[PDB]
């Protein structure tokens, strides 16, 4: 149940889900010291 | 949001925007995180110094759009609300401590390309992300300045602030219940929610399991995108207990 | 400024 939530929760289908970047995910990404 | 930017088609499908029957207006924003249920700031709903009280038969909840003022038919969807729990503690009274509600919808919503439900935080995730100097993004049909409000969905992606910054800039008292977010004077970036963007979400991409997380609601702020103000979000993780309490005892 | 919605979503 909660704790993530509905299983699948947080992939987006037009971004995630087909391995599609939206234009500043990175941005956030980058603010963690390199996700990757 | 102020010095935010449209957001793109399906970029937050868990946005949902609290509308009002009569007259028809935007009041909030709010998140999808279940099928069923929709997470908001509670002083969207109930706020008695200006007389604000809501109740079920008052509001509407408009899920899967990115126009603000057209009834995007075949794309969103429209929900009806069975209940609205408002937090027994939130401290209306004073400083907005604890300014989250939830509301069950009367039949569930079915997922699409554009509507699609947010993760909740778990102590680890909590852990790892709500760190200052990481960013998240807000998003919301609020206006675009103080003193004007947005065709589409706007977003714009700010960095946590240190808590002792955070109580340095205002004379209100920050509980442990809320975090604050925005840019230093000197950073050279802009940037915060405003008014009709309150209840809507602060999230953060998780980079080891790539979902998006819903980390704080936004709450309150003095004016939008002042210089030397930030903007504070009530923190889901430290109020999980009592959402998970409601959601599986009602 | 906003567009009218179905009536069926007010009752
Ligand atoms: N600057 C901000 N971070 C901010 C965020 C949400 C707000 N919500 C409001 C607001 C103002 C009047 C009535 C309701 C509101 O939620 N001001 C806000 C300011
Ligand atoms: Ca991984
Ligand atoms: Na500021
Ligand atoms: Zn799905």
């Amino acid at each position: 149940t909660f704790g993530s939530g509905e299983a699948d929760c947080g992939l987006r289908p037009l971004f995630e889900k087909k391995s599609l970047e939206d234009k500043t995910e990175r941005e956030l990404l980058e603010s963690y010291i390199d996700g990757r | 949001i102020v010095e935010g930017s449209d957001a793109e088609i399906g970029m937050s499908p868990w946005q949902v925007m609290l509308f009002r029957k009569s007259p028809q207006e935007l009041l909030c924003g709010a998140s999808l995180i279940s099928d069923r249920w929709v997470l908001t700031a509670a002083h969207c709903l109930l706020y008695p110094p200006w007389d604000k009280n809501f109740t079920e038969n008052d509001l509407l909840v408009r899920i899967g759009k990115h126009s603000r003022t057209r009834y995007e038919r075949n794309i969103e969807k429209i929900s009806m609300l069975e209940k609205i729990y408002i937090h027994p503690r939130y401290n209306w009274r004073e400083n907005l401590d604890r300014d989250i509600a939830l509301m069950k919808l009367k039949k569930p919503v079915a997922f699409s390309d554009y509507i699609h439900p947010v993760c909740l935080p778990d102590r680890e995730t909590a852990a790892s992300l709500l760190q200052a100097g990481y960013k998240g993004r807000v998003t919301g049909w609020g206006n675009l300045k103080e003193t004007g409000q947005p065709s589409v969905l706007q977003v714009v992606n700010l960095p946590i602030v240190e808590r002792p910054v955070c109580k340095d800039s205002t004379r209100i008292r920050i509980t442990d219940n809320m975090f604050c977010a925005g840019y230093k004077p000197d950073e050279g970036k802009r940037g915060d929610a405003c008014e009709g963007d309150s209840g809507g979400p602060f999230v953060m991409k998780s980079p080891f399991n790539n979902r998006w997380y819903q980390m704080g609601i936004v709450s309150w702020g003095e004016g939008c995108d002042r210089d030397g103000k930030y903007g504070f979000y009530t923190h889901v993780f430290r109020l999980k207990k009592w959402i998970q309490k409601v959601i599986d005892q009602f | 400024d906003f567009e009218e919605i179905p009536e069926e979503y007010l009752q």
